């Protein structure tokens, strides 16, 4: 359980304090109200049946005490259920944006959807669903044994050997299951992930002919998944089956002592047919913590997954802030080196680029220009050396106002699901109807707003998939250039566009009003027109450095690229 | 539709309410023989002929609770292989509707479909006829007996049983609608939650954590999780104090020890009061907590059965080679909404044709009716004469194969991208195939070789990705290959050895080519401009510079 109090917010212990000692207090009140029966029968079947009045009342009073604890234990169950659902998925929110981009591979992306699918009302409603059951039927047997020795010591110590034999055959059933529910978990994880491939990546599995269940991967993940649920089932069998030979030997343990007792004279008949209703209530929880005890492994597994993605390595996160009020800042690599893991990106990359002016990143595939324009953008962080925004080293800034100072159209655009207003708005969502409208006019986005029926408000599917290549591209450097920062880094912003479309957008992005230091990549001659320097990053050096007719003219690696 | 889904468990579930009966019966056995030795006793009767029946009744107790036990691992055995039947059931008919369905519905959609729904029966196979059958025998039986033997306390003992129905009954009034709601919301934050996932650079850059759609959609989804949940755990909690077996006992011993002190009631007639009439509220409680679980499990059923039920792209009995030859075909992604206007194309044995125009003009549905993702709305496709819809998909994507413009990659190996179409080729089938698509010597730089994994983050760059694609093409290596839009993100040097590679290796074949950089597509044998979904001007390149149309427009805004 020290997993759940872990997620439980610092300002809601005081609540959980009082939630358990609130639960102590039930099962003591219930075990009690069980136990008052024997003096109740014992006086009740008496030669004087009056004397079962006072034992009447007491069990009146116990019972109006445990509908009011078992009340107010509902409610803070309930309160701490969903306080920690909330202080969780709102942590896991804001940290998996300053998460590095390392951490998110496929089985930590897997995990991250699997902790945030855990929003549902089964986590939220964890409390009331199974600690609350759970911790009521484990130590309402023991709390029943207690109360007996009130009225026999051997009577309550049998049923105290009985609880003993309940808690092994727990941490038994618990045990002999646990391989087996980790195995189904991890398939259940993959199959779901196989899923969302299969829904994503439909058109190349079909064009594959990967799609049928006898040849897909997400075929064998619902046979791996399938297995491993039934042999998760099959190692459950041994848990159930010492649960009730638990169950057996607990109640022959009572029943044997509660007979031995009346036959020796030392309990009365009543005394004995309400102990059979106490044993009753003794076994009932046997049956329960059965029934519970399967989830406890799922459960764990869940508040794992969100302790693991609160766990995420941040990246560095400083207080510095650009002195100049949204002027153009000088963009420069210093000695910057930097590598996905083994693999060396960039090694001694060193430029300073002008502030104000427009920059042409150029080179071969592969060669870290991508990863330039993420270095600039904060994305990514280097392995040594200072990536400086006017003279301030990016890791220092604020990440508030690091965001804030670059805006970047990616190589492969992504929208959000929803209307082409709503990811244009993105960039700035409090930008006035003008601002949009030019944004939206700069990119060539209002083309489609005559040409597709429900204009901008026509909704875009998962990513940019229910518009066309072009078309999610001129969206996505409306976003961009809708964003008032003042440093652009255009990433193949021309690659899906035509060459109307794509001269169109180059002069926007030249003639865009705003002064932004301004980086392009690009594969075509025509898309670094206006740029008034070219850097050619090719295998992570900056070999060839200058302006475009000067580089053409000097017949270097510009020339032979573009011939 | 959740009775017909649920149709192949008609007889397991008959057994499960037929078994239940028996089990609370079973139940209930020892409490009554109890109470008989009980009073048999405390009438005086010898101890001598109550030994064995004593020692019976008393090992008899919580031999139900094993059966039941038993009955459910057995049905969640029934319940998990039907799941499996249902989800092979279900990944058969996604494989066959139309990519319109997958578009309009998303990816955590189809997730939930799969996996929720199906899980959301659990209950509805597992626990709903035995917690009925239950409920409905024991409380009843238990009763009867009970006012058989005295009605006086059996009628306080009506009153936590109505009480209970009351509750119960407002309850699943209340919560009905929140619990039609609850998938919806389900799909809407999974989608978000994989936008969010997907989507972290556009996140990190524009807005962060604050200003995301997905914290809204959050904090909206938590607020109608605590309104559903609020009163339906407070109805709960109720139900489960009306109906505890403390409750019962208490009212029981309030309405007899008043009538045991008084000269109404001998206390031996409490003794079935107090066996049995404790017994049956948990019974109750289950079918009380079981209510939500049946409309979840029908809604869910629903679901599946009308996703089961969708037209799909069936097959025809209608029933030169190399040839493709789209007829009057017209095409419409959404009702009265045309992006395919009539076009008439036959691409034809050894040569390349060219499909170029504006963004958005129709190129890539135009190749997609070709794969046959969608139906033509008009006309008819045919590969090798056959129609496409009378060919199955194994027959028709052996015939042609495509590049399509988004490279998607599987999640696995790169070897396993590159060769998705025939998975049992050789490795070195893979690796000339990747030398031809010019990325053996990438993967070569990789740290385990050509089996690196390419899930999500551990990507390559754009030109490597859609490289890795053209080999995938490569090695598919089919009669006729459409390229939807290749080489975009491939520089000058890598754009012309693909190019190259692609001319060596369908000299013979059928090619149609969709690009923007005209430049690339001077050599095509046939160039077909596509303007607003409809052929507006076809010829070669120096026809379609000289006839002064669109191509001439967009060859002079490319230099
Ligand atoms: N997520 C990643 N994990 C590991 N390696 C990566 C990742 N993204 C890129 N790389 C590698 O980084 C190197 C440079 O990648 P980058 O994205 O900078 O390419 P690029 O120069 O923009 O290429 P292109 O012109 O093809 O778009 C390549 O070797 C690529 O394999
Ligand atoms: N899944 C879809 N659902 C609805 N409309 C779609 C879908 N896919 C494409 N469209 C629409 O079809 C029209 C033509 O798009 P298409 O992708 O066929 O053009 P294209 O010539 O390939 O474009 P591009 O040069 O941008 O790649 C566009 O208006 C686009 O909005
Ligand atoms: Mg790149
Ligand atoms: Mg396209």
């Amino acid at each position: 359980i020290r997993t759940l109090l872990r997620l439980v917010p610092a300002e809601k212990r005081g609540a959980v304090a009082g939630y358990a000692v609130l639960t102590l207090l039930s099962v003591l009140l219930r075990a009690v109200g069980a136990v008052l029966l024997i003096p109740l029968l014992a006086a009740l079947f008496s030669d004087t049946p009056s004397d079962a009045w006072l034992w009447l009342g007491w069990l009146t009073a116990v019972t109006l005490a445990g509908w009011v604890t078992d009340t107010n234990t509902a409610r803070l169950g309930f309160d701490l259920g969903f306080a920690v659902l909330s202080r969780t998925q709102h942590d896991m929110a804001d940290r998996l944006p300053n998460v590095a981009m390392s951490w998110f591979t496929p089985d930590n992306t897997a995990t991250a959807r699997q902790a945030i699918a855990a929003t549902g009302p089964e986590l939220a409603g964890l409390v009331v669903n199974l600690l609350t059951p759970l911790i009521g039927a484990a130590l309402l047997p023991a709390a029943i044994g207690v109360a007996l020795l009130f009225v026999s010591v051997p009577l309550g110590l049998a049923a105290l050997a009985g609880v003993a034999v309940l808690f092994g055959a727990l941490a038994l059933s618990g045990r002999l299951s646990r391989a087996a529910d980790k195995v189904a978990g991890e398939t259940n994880s993959a199959f779901t992930e196989r899923i969302i491939e299969f829904a994503r990546t439909q058109q190349a599995l079909r064009a594959a002919r990967r799609v049928e269940p006898a040849r897909s991967q997400v075929g064998s993940a619902l046979a791996a998944q399938h297995g491993a649920g039934l042999r998760l089932l099959t190692m459950q069998i041994p848990g159930q089956v010492l649960f009730s030979l638990a169950g057996r030997v607990a109640l022959i343990g009572f029943a044997g002592m509660a007979v031995w007792l009346t036959v020796r004279g030392q309990l009365g008949v009543p005394e004995a047919i309400a102990l059979i209703v106490v044993l009753v209530r003794y076994l009932e929880p046997f049956a329960a913590i059965a029934d519970l005890a399967p989830a406890l492994e799922t459960t764990r597994a869940t508040l794992n997954r969100i302790q693991a993605v609160l766990d995420a390595p941040t990246l560095p996160a400083g207080r510095r802030r650009l002195d100049r009020t949204g002027a153009a800042p000088s963009i420069e690599f210093d000695d910057v080196r930097f590598s996905y893991g083994d693999e060396v990106v960039l090694d001694g990359v060193s430029f300073t680029l002008r502030p104000g002016n427009t920059t042409a990143i150029v080179g071969p595939s592969g060669s870290g220009k991508t990863t330039i324009l993420s270095l600039i953008a904060g994305l990514q962080q280097p392995a040594s050396g200072r990536v400086l925004l006017d003279g301030v080293d990016v890791t220092t800034l604020d990440p508030e106002a690091r965001r804030a100072a670059v805006s970047v159209v990616f190589q492969h655009p992504y929208l959000f699901d929803g209307t082409l207003r709503d990811n244009v708005l993105v960039g700035d969502p409090e930008a006035d109807p003008d601002d949009v409208t030019a944004a939206m006019r700069l990119a060539r986005v209002d083309e489609l707003l005559d040409r597709l029926p429900d204009g901008d408000a026509t909704v875009v599917g998962e990513g940019g998939t229910a518009l066309s290549g072009g078309e999610r591209q001129r969206v996505s450097i409306a976003r961009a250039l809708l964003k008032p920062a003042p440093v652009l880094l255009v990433d193949q912003a021309t690659s899906a566009l035509d060459n109307a479309n794509e001269a169109a957008v180059v002069d926007a992005l030249t003639a865009d009003p705003r002064p932004r230091t301004r980086v392009i990549v690009a594969h075509r001659l025509a898309s670094i027109r206006h740029a008034d320097r070219v850097l050619f990053v090719e295998a992570g050096r900056v070999v060839e450095d200058g302006a475009i007719d000067e580089l053409l003219a000097a017949g270097g690696r510009f020339a032979q690229f573009w011939a | 539709a959740g009775s017909r889904l649920l149709a192949p468990l008609k007889k397991p579930l008959i057994v499960s309410g037929v078994l239940q009966a028996l089990i609370t019966l079973i139940e209930l056995a020892p409490f009554v023989l109890l109470v008989e030795l009980a009073r048999l006793l405390l009438g005086g009767a010898e101890a001598e002929r109550l030994w064995t029946l004593g020692l019976t009744a008393v090992s008899l107790i919580g031999l139900g609770a094993v059966l039941a036990a038993a009955m459910t691992l057995w049905l969640h055995r029934v319940d998990a292989r039907f799941a499996h039947e249902l989800r092979g059931r279900l990944l058969t008919k996604l494989s066959r509707l139309p990519l319109g369905w997958f578009t309009r519905r998303g990816s955590a959609s189809t997730k939930q479909l799969v996996q929720d729904d199906t899980l959301a029966l659990h209950y509805l196979i597992t626990h709903a006829i035995p917690d009925a059958v239950a409920a409905v025998v024991a409380p009843v039986a238990v009763l009867v007996y009970l006012f058989v033997a005295d009605w006086r306390v059996a009628l306080v003992l009506f009153i936590p049983v109505l009480v209970y129905l009351v509750l119960m009954s407002v309850m699943t009034i209340q919560s009905g609608s929140k619990i039609a709601q609850a998938p919806r919301w389900a799909e809407r934050m999974g989608g978000e939650a994989g936008a969010f996932l997907e989507g972290q650079p556009v996140i990190r850059i524009f807005g962060g954590a604050a200003a995301s759609r997905f914290r809204r959609r959050l904090d909206d989804y938590i607020d109608f999780l605590v309104s559903w949940q609020r009163p339906f755990v407070g109805k709960k909690t109720l139900m489960d104090l009306v109906t505890r077996p403390a409750t019962f006992l208490w009212i029981i011993l309030v309405a007899g020890v008043p009538l045991v002190v008084t000269g109404r009631m001998d206390p031996v007639n409490l003794l079935p009061f107090l066996l049995l009439g404790t017994t049956f509220g948990a019974r109750l409680l289950g079918i009380g907590y079981g209510l939500s679980g049946i409309q979840t499990g029908m809604l869910a059923a629903r679901r599946i059965q009308t996703v089961l039920d969708e037209p799909e792209l069936v097959v025809r009995d209608r029933t030169r080679p190399g040839t493709v030859e789209l007829d009057r075909v017209s095409f419409e992604y959404r009702p009265g909404v045309p992006v395919i206007r009539d076009v008439t194309l036959t691409l034809r044995p050894g040569t390349v044709t060219a499909l170029v125009g504006p963004s958005g003009s129709g190129k890539s549905t135009l190749a997609a009716l070709v794969a046959r993702f969608h139906d033509v709305t008009q006309g008819a496709i045919r590969v090798d004469g056959r129609d496409i819809r009378t060919l199955t998909a194994d027959e028709l994507y052996r015939r042609v194969g495509f590049v399509l413009q988004d490279a998607q990659l599987v999640h696995g190996s790169v070897a396993e991208n590159i060769a998705l179409a025939e998975p049992d080729a050789g490795l070195e089938r893979i690796r000339t195939a990747a030398r031809d698509a010019q990325i053996h010597d990438r993967i070569t730089r990789m740290p385990d070789g050509y089996d690196s994994v390419l899930g999500a983050g551990s990507a390559l760059s754009g030109g490597e990705r859609q490289r890795v694609t053209i080999a995938r093409a490569i090695l598919a290596d089919t009669p006729v290959l459409v390229l939807d839009q290749a080489t975009a993100f491939a520089d000058p040097e890598s754009e012309y050895l693909v190019q190259q590679a692609i001319n060596r290796l369908t000299r013979d074949r059928t090619v149609l080519v969709i690009a923007h950089r005209l430049h690339t597509i001077t050599h095509a044998d046939q160039i077909v401009v596509l303007d607003d979904g409809r052929i507006v001007e076809v010829g070669t390149h120096d026809e379609l510079l000289a006839a002064g149309g669109r191509y001439r427009g967009l060859w002079d805004s490319g230099r």
